[PDB]
């Protein structure tokens, strides 16, 4: 089942391999070399998650719990219950959304636009990486990656923060909220104009591009345009996600004491009296 | 704080609510986004058996500037394309088309149009939207390297002409597409390139999208001094369809 | 490699524009003086207002410095005067909420009468600008959709500092007005009532913020990457449906099974970034007041995980082990 | 004229790496001298952008274009 | 006659007739193995 | 019990002393650190040496670890009718800065 | 009875073939899975004390 | 009613029974597994307790 | 029975050949890996054990 | 006659004799393969 | 079994064999790896204890 | 014929012919191989 207007986009050609091995669609999906990739990582990292749960004594979503193992393994590996299963579903997520994000590319140079949605989700793969894979990595054991559990990740959250005492001192933890929400706010904004443009009071006439230019020119005596705003949007987020990465990864193994501290460089400059 | 029943307290009572509202905020969103592009078809044009969960919503209309009409959605699709050169290649659904003729002069595939309007779009005044900046009054460069009188590469090293003019959006104040003569080799009269695809230099304006060949077949605006929206839309697309059909290597797997 | 559009070839500049006008005459408030910034051309749009002086405004301008003025000053006396402390504390300073035995009283000037005028000074000059924000939709002719994402955050403002002190019958239960203070108000609420992370409802809005920056960053990188085909122009796009918006569609439908159209997306963001204050306000109007243990309560109602391990370091190596010896 | 505005940026930068190192010979810690280092950097890289890169090129052309705002003023 | 796949009365009985044949043979397989398993371990 | 906990372990008088006659990390009491302040308002706010280069109150180590005050902040149930002299965020405040010190 | 054969007159069989698969494999190895869970009808269990 | 027949001019054929096929097995599952909590009526140990 | 080659006239070789062949090698790589998290039978740590 | 694909009856019945063949080889090497595990470690 | 040279009917080699050769690629180094994760086959460790 | 690639009867058996041959010292290759790792270090 096709829209209206999308025979006309559906011709062959534009894969970075497979050919015409791969090419075809699902329902509305479309197949390649990178979409059979992911089926099979997806399916095997759920699979194993369900046999984990399974062989944990709970079914229960809340409840369920997959940890990595012991700090005393260091960077070898585990017995498969003992930890070495997450380490086996770290991989497979690894691969799929690498996969996902070369599906995306394969799809953009079919389309004929521009690789803009890959990159951006380039980003998350990063944050995701030195999450499990950088940060452990030069702390020196596996078993500082959070647990695979719907409850049980946030855990690992409170005693990581917690663990340098007061955690909303890291400056970099500032610069991404700040990012963050300053993301939300030129989102709501930004679709309550757009929204307010097209749908004006009953038996009024739509408006245009001007109009919500002398608006906000009226509103705060600045207006970024109808493509700055977009521009703006992908690099708060990209900020935000960048950020977010840098303090995650100067907590541990760059700095160890508490982060209050860390201002005393300000509090005892030579200038002051 | 007492319960009602059980475990039950307030907060489960808010928490069961907000369920309930969320389901209906659901539906109601993504019902709100089909009005475009339904009912489904397959690949022979009929309609098909299966339709979704979802059904169609009520309709809407818009009351549009300029003494232009209205438009009602969801309704029957107006920028439909009659008559397209593309041939299947199996007998039942889910394959890719072959294009029959010229992919880039056919306008299927990555050069696919669309029937917009034969009319400009017009700013408050009702003035057209994009002028060339030799109309436009108190218009100059301010930042950045002037393009006019530069030479224009092609995708494969090839010299095609010089930039001779811009056209601009007065409104925005933002430069639309530059203008470009053909030298008598490669062509006759001028044509539009998006700003979009372009990278001006020192020296130069190189287009890689398309080679030098296949300048003298981009479209060409039947005014000198305005476009309309189909025009730009087989112009642009033209432009776009490039990146894929202009040579055999990038339609090719690149491993 | 292609032109991405992030920052502009070449700029160019015009008459300034004053804006549009009807019969409301906004002309006869708008100030006369533009201006043009060449280094934010790289990227939006060159031209410094104009701006529009109505009555709500101008209030709301003047009773904000009054908060700000206030607060500033009575920073300053904290610290004797001394500009060069005031300057070295800065990050540290506050103007202290009233204390928890006065109730719903008015307190001393020393305990927290200035917080309670420049609370009230603060309250006026929110709802000026909300008032403003409506009225200026209400004359160009438009929608009130600013208005009512700004009263989603307004409702959040309100319940974390004049809802809930009254319904916990003291004025001791607001935010100071610092940089570290707050945060340190932040953790001390969350640690007094159990843990914050059991709320369901700071789930639910931490899953809206969240979705709303996932959509933003979505809809900014489809936006640029079909803005070789008009695809900035939005509002023609949804009078008149042209081929970028089409190869928009297709792509979300190729890639996850279903996509949107060029107005309804604006639905969903808007939404998405509504909705998180909302249910943050929810969640914090009920602690305390309904509910005082949010770890108890997921025991009670069987989503807290359980773990078998031991506790102690003693229990996985030795003190000597750790050092080294 | 971009160029010299980087340039002018980057002259900057540099600045303010030389002005932190010497800071930390003179005694301050990283920090400390990274922080001074640091406004040098905007506010020195700001001056020479607005003043040196200000002197846009004119030998004759800066003179007239001079005097044609001193015959538009004393009469308006 | 109504029809949404476009199908005939003679093609659905002649589907039909195929998709029975092949459930019919599926719980035949079932069955075996219940049987089987129940020998194995009871469970009632 | 405490100081032979794990093994045997004393104490001498270098323990606190070492080598000075003033043993290092003694404390007095500054309570009052800012002007113009009467209550709670007149403890936390200001970076001091007592406070752990936060804002917390600086009232800890004298109504805990001299004065015998409550630490616990915590409710024992879900839902618990509150009172007036309950603890507050305040208690709260000044118990995290003491296990800061900690 | 006689007229179940009409139910392909409504829906078409190249997606409830696919749906029914998916459904197949997904219900037998949930089933599969529960059974392992318990201590009574976990054979790798049972085996390891047969031994 | 002997003229419940009409409810097939109001609603779609297609969409009720997609809707009723997910229904009924979603009743079941949620049935069978809320025996499966009780205590006098779960069949698993029911057999290790008999055996 | 005899007529289970008209399935062919419903599905095209192409897409279930690649289904099949993704859903084998799923199955197989599972399997073993589920026999390798147990104790009685996985055949590493029995080498290491009897040797 | 009802045919989504294209394909003739013979062309069918051929493909599926092909498709018999290959699964039964299968079958068979899986069936030793189980025979000789039962062997070595049995599970019932 | 004497005519599965249809196979090349329906895939194309060309596409076929770089498919191949990565499979067979990933799996090998996924094995050495697997082989080198354990105490009992680990090449490189018998080397210094036996010396 | 059938045919979905352009390829013909004769040269798809040709090119299976030397398909099977490379598959079948692929195979011989391994088979030395196992043995010799079975005989220096056994397992089952
Ligand atoms: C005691 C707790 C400490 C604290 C401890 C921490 C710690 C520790 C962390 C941060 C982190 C963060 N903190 Mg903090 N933080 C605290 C409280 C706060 C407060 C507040 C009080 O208001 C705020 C606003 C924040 C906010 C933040 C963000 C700046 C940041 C979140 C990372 C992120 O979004 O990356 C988003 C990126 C991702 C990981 C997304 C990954 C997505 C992947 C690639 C795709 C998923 C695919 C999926 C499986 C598909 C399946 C679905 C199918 C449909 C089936 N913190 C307190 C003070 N904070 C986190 C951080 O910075 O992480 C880097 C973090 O770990
Ligand atoms: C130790 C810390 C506790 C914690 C304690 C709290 C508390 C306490 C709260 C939050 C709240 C939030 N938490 Mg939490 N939270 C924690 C950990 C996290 C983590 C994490 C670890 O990653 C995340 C992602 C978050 C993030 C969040 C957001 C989801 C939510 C904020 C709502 C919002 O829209 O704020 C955006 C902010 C606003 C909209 C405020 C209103 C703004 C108004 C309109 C300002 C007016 C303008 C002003 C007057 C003028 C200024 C001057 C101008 C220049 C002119 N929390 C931990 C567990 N969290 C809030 C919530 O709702 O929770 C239920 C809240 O109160
Ligand atoms: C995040 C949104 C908040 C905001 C934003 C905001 N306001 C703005 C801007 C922005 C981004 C401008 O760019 C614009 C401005 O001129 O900034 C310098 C402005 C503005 N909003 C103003 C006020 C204002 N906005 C308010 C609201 C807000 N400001 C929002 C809450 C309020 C409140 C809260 O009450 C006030 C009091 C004005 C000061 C100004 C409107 C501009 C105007 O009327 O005239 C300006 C034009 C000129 C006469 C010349 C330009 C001004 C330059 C400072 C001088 C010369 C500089 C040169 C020309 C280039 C500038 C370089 C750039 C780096 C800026
Ligand atoms: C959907 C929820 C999100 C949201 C939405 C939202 N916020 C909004 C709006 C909306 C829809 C507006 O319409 C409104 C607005 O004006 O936006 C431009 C606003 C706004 N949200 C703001 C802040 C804000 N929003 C936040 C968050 C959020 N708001 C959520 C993420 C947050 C936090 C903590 O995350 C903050 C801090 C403001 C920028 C603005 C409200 C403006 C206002 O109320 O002004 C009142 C006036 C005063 C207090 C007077 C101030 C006087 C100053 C001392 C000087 C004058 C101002 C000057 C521009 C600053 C100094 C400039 C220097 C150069 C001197
Ligand atoms: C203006 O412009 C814009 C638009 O436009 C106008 C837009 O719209 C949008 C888009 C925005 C929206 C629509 C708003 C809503 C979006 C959100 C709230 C974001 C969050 C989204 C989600 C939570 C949903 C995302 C869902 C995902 C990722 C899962 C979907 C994926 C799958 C089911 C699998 C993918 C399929 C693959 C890989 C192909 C199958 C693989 C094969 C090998 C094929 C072989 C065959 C088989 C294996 C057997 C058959 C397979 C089947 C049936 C598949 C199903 C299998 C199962 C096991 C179930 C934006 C931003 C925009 O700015
Ligand atoms: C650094 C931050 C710390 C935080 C946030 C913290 C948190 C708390 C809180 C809130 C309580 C009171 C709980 C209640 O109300 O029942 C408490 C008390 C206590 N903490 Fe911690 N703590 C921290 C560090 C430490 C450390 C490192 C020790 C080291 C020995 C410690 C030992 C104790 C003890 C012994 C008590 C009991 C006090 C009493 O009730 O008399 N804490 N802690
Ligand atoms: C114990 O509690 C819990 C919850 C844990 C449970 O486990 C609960 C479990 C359930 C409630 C389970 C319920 C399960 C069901 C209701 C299952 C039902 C299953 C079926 C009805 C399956 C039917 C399968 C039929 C098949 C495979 C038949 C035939 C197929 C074919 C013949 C394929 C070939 C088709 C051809 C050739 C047709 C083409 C013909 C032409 C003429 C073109
Ligand atoms: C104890 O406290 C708590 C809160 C816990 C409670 O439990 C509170 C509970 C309540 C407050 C409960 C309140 C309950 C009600 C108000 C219930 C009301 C119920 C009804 C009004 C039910 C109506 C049912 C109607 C039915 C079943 C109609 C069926 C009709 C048909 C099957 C025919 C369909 C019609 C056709 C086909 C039309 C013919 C078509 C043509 C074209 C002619
Ligand atoms: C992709 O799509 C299509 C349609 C083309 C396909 O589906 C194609 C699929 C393929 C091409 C699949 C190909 C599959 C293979 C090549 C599979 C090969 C499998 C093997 C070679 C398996 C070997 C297994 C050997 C085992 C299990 C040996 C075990 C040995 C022992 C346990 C030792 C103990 C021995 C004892 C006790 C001796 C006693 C033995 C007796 C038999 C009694
Ligand atoms: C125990 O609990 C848990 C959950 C852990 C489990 O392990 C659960 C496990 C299951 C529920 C497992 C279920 C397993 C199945 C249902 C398996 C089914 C397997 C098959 C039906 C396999 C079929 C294989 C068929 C093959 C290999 C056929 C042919 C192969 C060919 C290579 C032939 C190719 C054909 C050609 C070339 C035809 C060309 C002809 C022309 C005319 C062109
Ligand atoms: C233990 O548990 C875990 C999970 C850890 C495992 O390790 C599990 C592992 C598995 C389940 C593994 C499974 C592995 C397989 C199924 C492997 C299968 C491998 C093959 C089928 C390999 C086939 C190789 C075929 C080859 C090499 C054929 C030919 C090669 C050539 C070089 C021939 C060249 C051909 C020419 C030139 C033809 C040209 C002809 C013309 C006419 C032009
Ligand atoms: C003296 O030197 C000069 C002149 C330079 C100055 O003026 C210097 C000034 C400064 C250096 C100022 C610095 C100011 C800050 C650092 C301010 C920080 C402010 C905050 C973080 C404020 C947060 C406010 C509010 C929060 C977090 C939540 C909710 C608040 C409210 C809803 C407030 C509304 C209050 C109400 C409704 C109660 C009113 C009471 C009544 C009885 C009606
Ligand atoms: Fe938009």
């Amino acid at each position: 089942a096709l829209l209206s207007f999308e025979r006309k986009y559906r011709v062959r050609g534009g894969t970075l391999i497979g050919g015409d091995l791969f090419d075809f669609w699902v329902g509305p999906f479309y197949v390649g070399f990178f979409g059979v990739t992911t089926a099979f990582f997806a399916l095997l990292g759920t699979i194993l998650i369900f046999w984990g749960a399974s062989q944990q004594g709970t079914f229960n979503p809340w409840l369920i719990n997959i940890a990595p193992p012991d700090l005393s393994y260091g960077l070898g590996m585990a017995p498969l219950m003992e930890g070495g299963l997450w380490q086996i579903i770290t991989i497979c997520a690894i691969g799929a959304f690498v996969s996902w994000a070369l599906r995306e590319v394969e799809i953009c140079r079919k389309l004929g636009m521009g690789y803009h949605v890959p990159f951006a989700f380039s980003v998350a793969i990063f944050a995701y990486v030195t999450l499990v894979v950088f940060r452990p990595l030069l702390m020196g054991a596996w078993g500082h990656g959070f647990p695979y559990g719907i409850w049980s990740h946030l855990d690992w959250v409170s005693n990581t923060g917690y663990a340098y005492l007061h955690f909303h001192y890291n400056p970099a933890h500032m610069l991404a909220v700040t990012f963050f929400f300053t993301t939300t706010l030129a989102l709501a904004l930004h679709g309550a104009l757009v929204l307010s443009a097209a749908n004006p009071p009953k038996g009024e006439e739509v408006k245009g591009p001007d109009n919500e230019d002398t608006f906000f020119r009226d509103f705060i005596g600045y207006s970024i345009g109808t493509l700055g705003i977009h521009r703006v949007g992908l690099l708060l987020a990209l900020n935000a996600g960048f950020w977010s990465a840098v303090c995650i990864i100067i907590s541990g193994p760059v700095w160890t004491k508490g982060w209050p501290e860390w201002w005393n460089w300000w509090l005892e400059m030579p200038i002051w009296p | 704080e007492e319960t009602f029943f059980g475990n039950f307290d307030l907060a489960s009572l808010s928490l069961w609510l907000f369920y309930g509202f969320f389901a209906l905020l659901i539906y109601y969103l993504q019902t709100e986004n089909m009005r475009e592009g339904y009912p489904l078809e397959d690949e022979d044009g009929n309609t098909a058996a299966n339709q979704g969960p979802f059904p169609l919503p009520k309709e809407k209309t818009f009351k549009l500037q300029h003494g232009r009409g209205e438009l009602t959605l969801p309704g029957e699709d107006v920028q439909r394309r009659d008559n397209l050169a593309l041939r299947k290649t199996a007998h039942g659904n889910g394959f890719p088309m072959e294009p029959t003729g010229d992919p880039m002069l056919d306008g299927v595939g990555p050069a696919s149009w669309s029937k917009r309007r034969d009319v400009p779009e017009l700013d408050a005044h009702g003035h057209p939207k994009i002028v060339p900046m030799s109309a436009a009054e108190g218009f100059g460069v301010s930042a950045g390297t002037d393009p006019r009188g530069l030479p224009v590469m092609a995708g494969d090293g090839e010299i095609v002409g010089l930039v001779s003019d811009m056209w601009i959006d007065e409104a925005e104040q933002l430069v639309r597409y530059l203008e470009l003569e053909l030298d008598p080799e490669w062509g006759d009269g001028k044509r539009l390139v998006q700003r979009q695809m372009v990278r001006i230099k020192s020296d130069r304006v190189k287009v890689r999208s398309i080679y030098g060949k296949h300048f003298k077949n981009v479209p060409k605006t039947k005014s000198p001094n305005q476009v309309t929206l189909l025009e730009e839309d087989k112009i642009m697309a033209y432009y776009a369809g490039g990146t894929l059909y202009a040579d055999e290597s990038r339609l090719e797997p690149q491993l | 490699p292609e032109y991405q559009n992030i920052f502009t070839q070449v700029q160019v500049q015009g008459p300034a524009e004053l804006g549009v006008d009807n019969e409301n005459n906004l002309t006869e408030e708008r100030t006369t003086g533009t201006g043009f910034s060449q280094l934010i051309g790289w990227i939006g749009n060159a031209q410094l207002g104009p701006i529009y002086l109505g009555w709500f405004g101008i209030i709301s301008l003047v009773t904000g410095t009054l908060w700000f003025n206030i607060v500033g000053f009575n920073m300053l006396s904290q610290v004797g005067y001394s500009i060069p402390e005031f300057i070295r504390q800065l990050f540290w300073l506050a103007l202290e909420p009233p204390s928890p035995e006065y109730g719903l009283r008015m307190p001393p000037l020393d305990d927290g009468g200035w917080f309670i005028i420049a609370s009230f000074f603060l309250l006026v000059s929110v709802i000026s600008w909300w008032l403003r924000t409506y009225q200026l939709a209400e004359m160009h002719k438009m929608g009130k959709h600013v208005a009512w994402a700004f009263a989603a955050a307004i409702w959040l403002f309100l319940v974390l500092g004049l809802f809930r002190p009254i319904l916990m019958g003291s004025w001791s239960e607001a935010v100071p007005y610092g940089i570290f203070p707050h945060l340190d108000w932040t953790t001390a609420f969350s640690i007094r009532y159990g843990n914050l992370y059991y709320n369901p409802f700071h789930a639910l809005s931490i899953v809206f913020l969240y979705g709303s920056v996932l959509l933003f960053a979505m809809h900014g990188a489809t936006i640029l990457a079909v803005t070789r085909f008009g695809g900035d122009r939005e509002l023609e796009q949804i009078y008149d449906r042209g081929t970028a918006s089409e190869r928009a569609g297709l792509f979300w439908r190729w890639t996850m099974g279903f996509n949107a159209t060029m107005e309804g997306i604006h639905r969903w963001a808007w939404w998405f970034a509504v909705l998180t204050p909302i249910t943050g306000g929810i969640g914090i109007l009920l602690t305390g007041t309904v509910v005082d243990n949010w770890f108890l309560w997921a025991v009670e109602h069987n989503f807290a995980p359980d773990y078998t391990q031991d506790y102690g370091y003693e229990a996985y190596t030795t003190y000597d082990g750790f050092l080294g010896r | 004229d971009m160029t010299c505005t980087i340039t002018c940026w980057g002259i900057g930068v540099l600045l303010g790496i030389m002005t932190t190192v010497g800071l930390m010979v003179v005694g301050w810690s990283f920090l400390q001298g990274a922080f001074m280092g640091v406004l040098a950097w905007l506010i020195v890289g700001g001056v020479l952008a607005v003043a040196v890169c200000g002197k846009d090129n004119a030998e004759q052309i800066r003179a007239e274009m001079a005097a044609a705002r001193e015959r538009v003023r004393g009469a308006t | 006659d109504l029809s949404f796949t476009g199908l005939t009365d003679e093609q659905a009985q002649e589907l039909h007739s195929v998709y029975m044949s092949g459930l019919w043979l599926f719980s035949a397989v079932a069955v075996v193995a219940h049987l089987a398993t129940f020998i194995w371990r009871p469970w009632f | 019990g405490h100081v032979y906990a794990n093994a045997e372990v004393g104490v001498t008088c270098f323990t606190c002393h070492r080598g000075q006659a003033v043993p290092s990390e003694v404390w007095y009491r500054i309570d009052p650190v800012t002007e113009n302040t009467s209550g709670w308002a007149s403890v936390q706010n200001r970076a001091t040496s007592l406070s752990q280069f936060t804002s917390l109150p600086s009232d800890a180590l004298y109504q805990y670890l001299l004065n015998y005050e409550q630490i616990a902040v915590h409710d024992l149930e879900s839902r618990v009718e509150t009172l007036p002299g309950d603890p507050t965020w305040q208690n709260t405040e000044r118990t995290y800065s003491l296990m800061n010190y900690f | 009875m006689s007229k179940f054969y009409k139910i392909w007159l409504i829906f078409d069989p190249r997606r409830v073939f696919v749906a029914q698969g998916v459904f197949l494999f997904l219900l037998a190895a949930m089933i599969h899975l529960v059974l392992l869970s318990t201590e009574h009808f976990n054979w790798f269990e049972l085996a390891a004390a047969n031994a």
